[PDB]
């Protein structure tokens, strides 16, 4: 139950939240720092060689 | 464009009701007994009292011309002649309703942004009235 | 812990105001209410920022400097 | 009504106007 | 500082109530002061 | 108690009927009793309707 | 002249007062927030700490310096940090003052403002002194020193608006006020029993007409005849306030006019 | 609401509400489905009866049917002035065939 | 410490410029501007000058976000009026209005001797 | 996360600060306040888990729970009440904020609605401004009871088109509730329109709030004399009820409710009187509240509070109870010690008859504080069993 | 939070401009949600910032205790005596476009306490960082840029 | 460490509560081709799932961000879901579905011949 | 302004909380419950100082 | 307080009077040269009395002496007062007020609250930011947190006064408007004015100390402070 039925992952976040009348419904404010921290492996396409070289 | 309906009614009484701005007004036509109005009445732009003479007018279009809302609503023009110029408080508002309260009593229902009015009487004057957007025009 | 230099909503600067205000009271025997009005204080703001403004620094000082020239 | 506020420094004085 | 230096504890296995509020505890403990947490009623304050 | 009854007009009246209430379960001699409906008789106790009745 | 009109009911040292007629509201609320947050100022911005052996912590004191409001009559000679050439500061674009306390005093010493010494070339112009208002002649209290402590600093001050930090605004309270009858009806006013009676008639009641309550609302009226009381902190005076408020936002509509323009021949 | 004799006065049906309104009066297979029908509905009646004995209406079902039928009210703008186009056997017929769609099981044997 | 350091108010950021026109295709002559390091104090000053244009048939601001100084402004004019000529209208005639504000209070001062 | 619905899948929006901003109406669903509360975020690494956490676990998709076959989500608080102040009939919006509020919908088409009132004076009403959120095609009908197609109390609903044709926009309507508009949009026009509907409804109705302002003040709590002086005569007779009661069955005149005893026949009849007591006193008050009360708005709208926060707030706090009964003799035979023995009166057992604007006397502030403990040591304990449970 | 159990974070912050302000000029440096007061039934908040708006107007600290014979009419008639609405009520303007608010803001000074749980204590992210010695899992803490 | 009064209920946390309370075939047969169900007789729902439509799409869009050959003309679309989408909604995916029933048979369903209403 | 009423044990400040516990020396009446053969409880936690 | 039967007075009265109020006022004045007169005065006087929960079983008590002591139009704002129509007390409280805890004597008007939220605030005020000791700047504690500008509240019990919550405050008297301003502040936010946290509202210092020691495990396995070098480290 500790350890493996649950347990600590990597690629998360956590702080307090906020009201935003501004934002969607499903949208979420991620903080820059949290959004500079977390990352998501994209695969390099011809779709996104651009965009992906300049981020890089 | 024509009036769809006119007549003269007789404001029996005028309910405020806890609006303070809105009050909703009893009317009878003085020409047809057959024929009165209930209709709420935005004060403080056209204020009425009990035993008032109105000239209720409702109309399909306020251009002078016949009718060719799909269009945007604009502020008017300066010399813009319309409908509205002859009358003293004009509403604008959909037909919502039409049930038979008689075999000839025709009962028509509008709704102008909320304000309700209900206008009931023989069909062989109410018949003009359909499911569209209609104007209705008042003067005192 | 020191007298605010400006009211926080309107930003009058009232840290001016304090030794003014204390003259005002311990020896002119004024009420608080008359000393606030004396300094032009008439926005409440500015009230409740002389009048409900605790002076800690007179307790930090009773202690010995850490560092003595 | 009852005065709302903690002035105890004009009693202060008072009392030592008593005394 | 002051409300921990007058705290008290109460070791709670019995089948008594010892987390409500008593009638004795009037003018002895304070009627609205305790965690909200597990040990809410059994921590009292003076 | 006040239960709904078919009126032979058809509509639903709210008849008011006679309920025993009842602390502490027995059924199996409760229900054979006369003068009550055992067809009706319902108890707190799901399980000695299991045992008295059967599964379903 | 035809255009906005302005009668001054009270002008002072640090408060004008006047009535601003034939405006719409949203030129008196957008000048308001002008003099609020728009106009320039000369405030201390960074400090430079070398001795400090007070109670207080060094950025307590660093923003206790930076609410100090500076002399800013010549405030548009000087340049933006940012704009300059210079590395850090310069006497183009930058004010340098000191501060060096001693507590020599057995009693408790009083920092004062009046205690900021300027030590740049301010090449004339009229900015960079501390503002002093009470009638001790001290200024705004600093910090305090018992004997043997030492407070030896210096600070830079710069140029900024209220929007970048409110230790820049020359603001300090600005009343607002039009329509003191509710003859426009932009409030509904709660009550009890009369709303004549538990709401107090304010002071701006007896420059306009009070309502004839058997008249009809005039729905045509629009908002003008604005009540405004602009309270000076000190860097400015308060008339300067106003007209640096006009600048201000007359030159961000020329701003807007200058691109407009400048994407007009592209 | 429910019953529509083409032979009888007490419950007929008024030839204003469709085309075919005066002329359908006095038929026989006509009449014969419309009995079907409110047998079926007799017996879905006594059915509802013996299930929900309290006589509760409202109940949790899959398919807002008032709303369909108001969407499409709206939507091809009835007037309730013009005869109906519709035939009471394309009716009847298409309440009985919509029943064969309504598919939850899809199974093609006796039990599912 | 993600707050943003607060020059960004007022500050044009690089490779960016004060205005964004972008036609509008919801309705005809019709564009909206995208103001950027501004705020209401512009937007409301901007919108109700266009508003008392006469040639002008829509005219509204908003700030989608107060974590951002910027706002879209979108005009909609009579046909064969651009709105950009809108716009550098009802501009001019803020500036003459301001400056002929600020005359008025200048010789006004000068009439008070009791400062 | 006690339900599927309190971890769903969101848009990142990137923004400068330090807190996971979000809707206000998603909050629901999460059981989720800003006193404090933190929340977390994962963000899956592959595009196959990207996918189906798009199109299983979307914000939109799961608008009606099945938890209950109604919404989870609705239009809460702030954007609650303002929906209930626009779509009064008072309420007439002018050009300048009509073009606003029109601007502010993402996906207004672009024309501007015919006035409801065209002369002397263009104005729009709010009905006919929030219509304009309300996407085409939908038909909403509800009847309250006293509606009919004439509303004189503006009750019910009514929305033709997507327009509003009578009735103010109240919890009923956009709330989390089975039938209402929320219910309806996603089923007729699917999740992504309910969640744009969603947003364009809090855009429009917290412009309108914010050049409107809502208010709460200590004034909304005050019941004035003559409705003071009923509520004081209506206590004072359930005073009087109680201790002709209390006569009879130190009499033993009081007869035995069947299948109970003396004692718990009569504190049943005493608690009885005391909360039928309370609930008059505060329908008095909420009669005497008037439409521009803040409180009696918000309790209209459903946004927040209730008729008994009403009542405790503004006529009577009530019978205090422990554990179901009343204050029981802790001390022999008295519950306080400035009682004297053997007393049954109300003020003796925990029935506080001050309201919380005139403040309890010490006896009713530790009645209270003994009702307030045992409300505490319930939720304290109810949540622990409940994730037991639930687990 | 407040002295009454009314706790909460700061949404969102505005300059002085973009706040609403009184006649006077005076800008809250606090707005709290109506809708904390009538589900929580927090009368003595309401009951403090007027006693408090008294209190500064007068310039003497105001007597808060429980069971005293203060009350409200008491201090609606000291605040009215001031030239304030008795209530508390404010005419408040827009600070966006500086229009009336169409209704009136209970408006004054309220004690508001600082609490400990600041978001910089509390912001937390890991997408990639050490492993437990045992489980080798993420580690626990945000100290230790865990799990 | 801290110590808080901020109620903060540790979350996964009921075994305190546990501790409170300890004390109270014939047709389908091993791996014969008789688990494939032949189209004729298949009697699982034409309609394709929720759950089937996230798999195709993630599976799609996987396969097109490892550059699999997309079979439908691009707009200008430059994220593999969208695309995903976009091959879905003329059932260009090429890729069928297989239903396992829970005696361990299976029918196998194209996403072309599923109706995607939802 | 410190009040002392702590102890200082390896430089941290320690404070004790009152323990409270049932006083001694007094007798205490108990019903135990039903399926019990024993009614009512009589007992003293006695304590000697 | 003592109530004695007082026959002077033909009623039960308090034994504490003016004069022994007014010499207690001279005293703690004094303290600010006559005889001491201090609470054991009062004690061995037999003017008060220590009551624990046994003899609060066999006495009966008054809420105030000015009410319930004397025999027996009204104003409609203030609260119920019933005076429990008897007059046989045996002692009177001190003051009511003095029911409550530390915590709870910071609440103003705790009366006129739920109860809970008087719990949540008794709670809170542990977590409150502000002044702790005086001596802050001469200890190293693991954690502290000092406000910039602590202010004294304005309303204000007379409980605290002996909290001395007036010389070392947790708070500030924050202008505070209650309006549903922009929907930013909804359901437990607020909108605090970013102008006010630049001129030092609630603004705070924040202490936290490292504690580092070196020790000698035996002979020379020790560790020394020093600035490590890339070369030897
Ligand atoms: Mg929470
Ligand atoms: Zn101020
Ligand atoms: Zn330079």
């Amino acid at each position: 139950r500790g350890n493996l039925m649950g347990k600590r992952v990597d690629f998360s976040a956590r702080t307090v939240i906020s009201g935003d009348p501004n934002l969607e419904l499903d949208q979420v404010g991620v903080p820059k720092s949290i959004a500079k921290t977390l990352t998501y492996p994209e695969v390099v396409t011809p779709y996104n060689i651009d965009r992906l070289t300049q981020l890089v | 464009s024509n009036t769809l309906f006119d007549d003269i009614f007789q404001v029996s009484e005028v309910d405020p009701g806890r609006y303070n701005k809105v009050c909703r007004i009893e009317a009878a036509s003085t020409t047809q007994d057959q024929c009165k109005l209930t209709l709420d009445i935005n004060v403080e732009l056209f204020p009425v009292a009990a035993q008032d003479s109105l000239t209720v007018t409702i109309a399909s279009s306020l251009n002078l011309e016949d009718t060719p809302a799909t269009r945007s609503w604009r502020p008017p023009q300066a010399g813009d002649r319309s409908l509205a110029d002859d009358y003293d408080y004009v509403m604008y508002g959909t037909a919502y309703k039409f049930e038979e309260v008689s075999k000839d009593l025709i009962a028509v229902y509008y709704s102008f942004g909320g304000l309700l009015m209900r206008l009931e009487g023989n069909y062989r004057n109410l018949n003009n009235l359909k499911q569209e957007n209609a104007y209705l025009l008042i003067r005192r | 812990m020191i007298v605010p230099v400006r009211c926080f909503s309107c930003g009058k600067v009232v840290g001016d105001k304090w030794e003014s205000y204390l003259n005002l009271l311990q020896e002119d025997e004024l009420d608080e209410g008359t000393a606030l009005s004396r300094l032009g204080l008439k926005r409440y703001c500015c009230r409740r920022m002389i009048l409900t403004h605790v002076d800690l620094i007179e307790k930090f000082l009773r202690y010995n400097p850490l560092e003595k020239r | 009504n009852a005065s709302p506020f903690i002035k105890r420094d004009r009693m202060r004085r008072n009392f030592l106007r008593m005394r | 500082t002051l409300s921990h230096l007058r705290r008290t504890n109460t070791p709670i296995g019995k089948l008594a109530k010892p987390r409500q509020l008593h009638n004795t505890h009037w003018g002895l403990v304070c009627p609205a002061e305790t965690p909200e947490g597990q040990a809410c009623g059994l921590v009292k304050n003076l | 108690y006040d239960r709904k009854v078919p009126s032979p007009t058809g509509e639903y009246v709210k008849e008011p009927e006679w309920v025993l209430e009842t602390d502490g379960v027995n059924l199996s001699e409760v229900m054979t009793v006369p003068g009550i409906d055992p067809t009706r008789i319902y108890t707190n106790s799901f399980i000695d309707i299991m045992e008295v009745l059967g599964i379903e | 002249s035809e255009g906005p009109q302005v009668k001054i009911r009270e002008a002072s040292k640090d408060n004008v007062d006047f009535i601003l007629s034939n405006v719409d509201l949203a030129m008196a609320n957008s000048l308001r927030r002008v003099m609020i947050a728009e106009i320039p100022t000369l405030a201390i911005d960074s400090v430079e700490v070398e001795t400090n052996t007070t109670v207080l912590a060094d950025e307590f004191i660093a923003h206790r310096l930076g609410l100090i409001p500076l002399q800013s009559m010549d405030i548009e000679q000087l340049e933006y940090s940012r704009d300059c050439f210079c590395e850090d500061h310069c006497d183009k674009c930058s004010v340098v003052l000191t501060l060096q306390a001693f507590g020599e005093s057995e009693s408790t010493t009083n920092v004062y403002s009046k205690d900021l010494v300027i030590v740049s070339n301010l090449m004339g112009r009229n900015i960079g002194h501390p503002i002093i208002q009470d009638k001790e002649g001290n200024g705004v209290l600093i910090c305090k020193l018992r004997k043997g402590q030492e407070l030896k600093l210096t600070c830079v001050a710069k140029k900024g608006i209220a929007k970048e930090h409110a230790k820049w605004g020359p603001a300090a309270a600005i009343e607002f006020e039009y329509d003191p009858w509710n003859k426009l009806k932009h409030t509904d006013y709660w009550y009890e029993q009369d709303s004549a009676k538990e709401w107090p008639q304010s002071k701006n009641c007896e420059y306009e007409d009070p309502p004839n309550e058997g008249d009809p609302f005039d729905y045509k009226a629009q908002a003008d005849t604005f009540y405004m009381n602009v309270e000076s902190v000190g860097s400015i005076p308060v008339d300067q306030v106003v007209v640096r408020g006009i600048d201000t936002l007359q030159k961000k509509v020329a701003s807007i006019l200058l691109a407009l323009t400048q994407m007009d021949q592209d | 609401r429910y019953r529509v004799d083409l032979l009888n006065t007490d419950h007929t049906l008024d030839p204003s509400l469709l085309e075919s309104g005066s002329e359908i009066l006095g038929d026989l297979k006509l009449q014969v489905l419309l009995d079907e029908e409110y047998k079926q509905l007799v017996k879905d009646r006594k059915f509802l009866r013996e299930v929900f004995v309290d006589g509760e209406a409202n109940w949790p079902l899959p398919v807002n049917i008032r709303r369909i039928i108001q969407n499409a009210q709206q939507t091809f703008h009835i007037d309730h002035t013009k005869p109906s186009d519709l035939t009471i056997k394309d009716i009847v017929l298409g309440v009985k065939d919509l029943q064969e769609n309504l598919l939850v099981l899809r199974g093609k044997n006796e039990i599912i | 410490m993600n707050a943003p350091d607060r020059f960004e108010l007022f500050l044009l950021g690089e490779g960016e410029s004060k205005l964004k026109i972008d036609p509008d295709t919801k309705a005809p002559n019709a564009v909206v501007i995208t103001f950027e390091k501004e705020d209401h104090t512009l937007g409301n000053l901007i919108r109700a000058e266009l508003l008392n244009d006469r040639k002008v048939l829509f005219a509204a601001y908003k700030v989608e976000h107060p974590f951002f100084a910027r706002f879209k402004l979108r005009i909609q004019t009579t046909e064969g009026y651009d709105p950009k000529d809108a716009l550098k209208n009802a501009c001019n005639s803020i500036i003459n209005k301001l400056g002929a504000l600020k005359t008025n209070f200048e010789t006004e001062w000068n009439l008070q001797t009791l400062a | 996360s006690l339900h599927k619905m309190s971890m769903m899948a969101h848009r990142v929006k990137v923004i400068p600060y330090s807190t996971f901003r979000l809707n206000l109406s998603v909050t629901s669903p999460y059981n989720a306040d800003f006193d404090g509360d933190e929340m977390n975020l994962h963000v899956p690494q592959s595009e196959e888990t990207r996918a189906e956490l798009s199109q299983l676990c979307a914000v939109p998709l799961q608008i009606v729970s099945p938890q209950s076959n109604k919404p989870c989500m609705g239009i809460v608080q702030d954007t609650l009440c303002g929906i209930r102040k626009l779509t009064l009939r008072d309420t007439f919006i002018e050009l300048d904020q009509v073009l606003n509020m029109l601007y502010w919908v993402p996906d207004w088409d672009g024309v501007i609605p015919t006035p409801a009132i065209i002369k002397p004076k263009p104005l729009w009403s709010g009905k006919q401004i929030l219509s304009v959120a309300i996407p085409n095609g939908i038909h909403l009908q509800r009847f309250d009871e006293g509606t009919t197609l004439l509303s004189p109390k503006d009750n019910g609903m009514l929305i033709i088109d997507g327009q509003i044709i009578f009735g103010v926009v109240e919890k009923k309507t956009v709330g989390s509730s089975n039938g209402g508009l929320i219910h309806v949009v996603t089923r007729e026009k699917g999740p992504q329109v309910c969640a744009k509907l969603f947003g364009n409804i809090q855009k429009v109705v917290n412009f309108w709030l914010l050049h409107n302002g809502f208010s709460t003040g200590i004034g909304d709590t005050i019941a004035d004399g003559p409705t003071m002086r009923e509520i004081t005569e209506t206590i004072a007779e359930a005073k009087k009820k109680v201790l002709d009661v209390t006569k009879e069955a130190q009499a033993n005149l009081l007869t035995a409710k069947h299948g109970m005893t003396l004692r718990e026949s009569f504190e049943d009849n005493v608690v009885r009187f005391l909360n039928e007591a309370r609930d008059k006193a505060g329908r008095l008050a909420e009669v005497n509240l008037k439409d521009l009360n803040n409180v009696k708005q918000m309790v209209m709208a459903g946004s927040k509070g209730s008729f008994i926060n009403i009542a405790q707030m503004s006529a009577c706090v009530g019978q205090q109870s422990v554990e179901g009964k009343r204050i029981a003799f802790g001390f022999v035979d008295r519950t306080l010690p400035h009682f004297s023995k053997d007393d049954y009166s109300p003020e003796s057992k925990g029935f506080v008859e001050n309201s919380y604007l005139r403040g309890l006397t010490p006896q009713e502030f530790f009645f209270h504080a003994m009702g307030g403990r045992e409300g505490l040591i319930d939720t304290a304990v109810k949540t622990a069993e409940t994730g037991y449970i639930q687990r | 939070a407040s002295r009454h159990g009314q706790k909460g974070t700061i949404g969102i912050t505005y300059r002085r401009e973009d706040m609403p302000f009184t006649a006077e000029g005076i800008v809250p440096d606090l707005i709290i949600n109506p809708h904390a007061i009538p589900s929580r039934m927090t009368v003595a908040h309401l009951i403090e910032c007027l006693l408090s708006k008294v209190a500064a107007l007068s310039g003497n600290e105001g007597d808060a205790s429980p069971f005293t014979d203060i009350t409200v009419e008491g201090i609606s008639k000291l605040l009215r005596e001031h030239g304030y609405q008795s209530r508390g009520f404010e005419v408040m303007y827009n600070g966006h476009t500086g229009k009336k608010l169409m209704a009136q803001i209970f408006f004054g000074p309220t004690y508001y306490q600082r609490l400990r749980h600041m978001v910089d204590d509390k912001i937390h992210a890991r997408a990639r960082g050490p492993m437990q010695v045992l489980t080798r899992q993420p580690v626990e803490g945000r100290s230790r840029d865990g799990g | 460490n801290e110590n808080f009064e901020d109620f903060d209920v540790e979350h996964f946390s009921d075994e305190e509560t546990y501790e409170e309370k300890p004390q109270f075939e014939q047709i389908r047969r091993k791996t014969l081709k008789e688990k494939a169900i032949p189209k004729d007789q298949r009697a699982t729902t034409p309609y394709m799932t929720k759950y089937e439509r996230a798999r195709i799409l993630g599976t799609r869009a996987l396969q097109i961000s490892m550059n699999a050959p997309v079979f439908v003309d691009l707009e200008g679309e430059t994220d593999p879901l969208r695309i995903a989408m976009k091959e879905l909604a003329e059932k260009k995916i090429p890729l069928v579905i297989r239903r396992y029933l829970p005696d361990g048979s299976f029918e196998d369903w194209s996403v072309e011949e599923l109706i995607v209403d939802l | 302004f410190d009040m002392g009423g702590y102890f200082i044990i390896n430089g941290s400040e320690k404070v004790l909380i009152a323990q409270e516990r049932s006083a001694g020396n007094i007798v205490q009446v108990f019903k135990k419950a039903a399926p019990s053969p024993i009614s009512h409880v009589a007992e003293i936690r006695s304590a000697l100082e | 307080f003592i109530v004695e039967d007082d026959e002077s007075l033909g009623h039960k009265e308090l034994k504490v009077r003016k004069g022994h109020i007014a010499k207690l006022m001279a005293t703690e004045y004094q303290d600010i040269d006559v005889e001491e007169y201090t609470w054991s005065s009062l004690l061995n006087e037999g003017l008060v009395e220590y009551i624990d929960a046994e003899e609060e079983e066999s006495i009966l008590i008054a809420m105030q002496p000015e009410d319930l002591e004397p025999a027996e139009d009204v104003d409609p704002a203030k609260r119920i007062r019933v005076s429990h129509h008897a007059t046989t007390f045996t002692h009177c409280e001190i003051h009511p007020s003095m029911i409550l805890g530390v915590a709870a004597s910071i609440i103003p008007f705790p009366d006129h609250n739920q109860s809970p939220r008087n719990t949540y605030q008794s709670a809170m005020g542990k977590q409150a930011m502000g002044v702790f000791l005086t001596n802050y700047n001469v200890r190293m504690d693991t954690m502290a947190n000092i406000l910039y500008y602590p202010q004294k509240p304005l309303g204000t019990t007379r409980a605290m006064e002996y909290l001395k919550f007036r010389e070392l405050p947790a708070g500030q008297n924050a202008i505070v408007a209650i309006a549903c301003y922009s929907g930013y502040n909804q359901e437990d936010s607020m909108i605090m004015n970013q102008s006010s946290i630049d001129r030092g509202l609630f603004r705070s210092l924040f202490f936290r100390s490292y504690m580092d020691q070196e020790k000698k495990y035996g002979m020379s396995i020790t560790e020394t402070f020093e600035k490590p070098q890339r070369t030897n480290t």
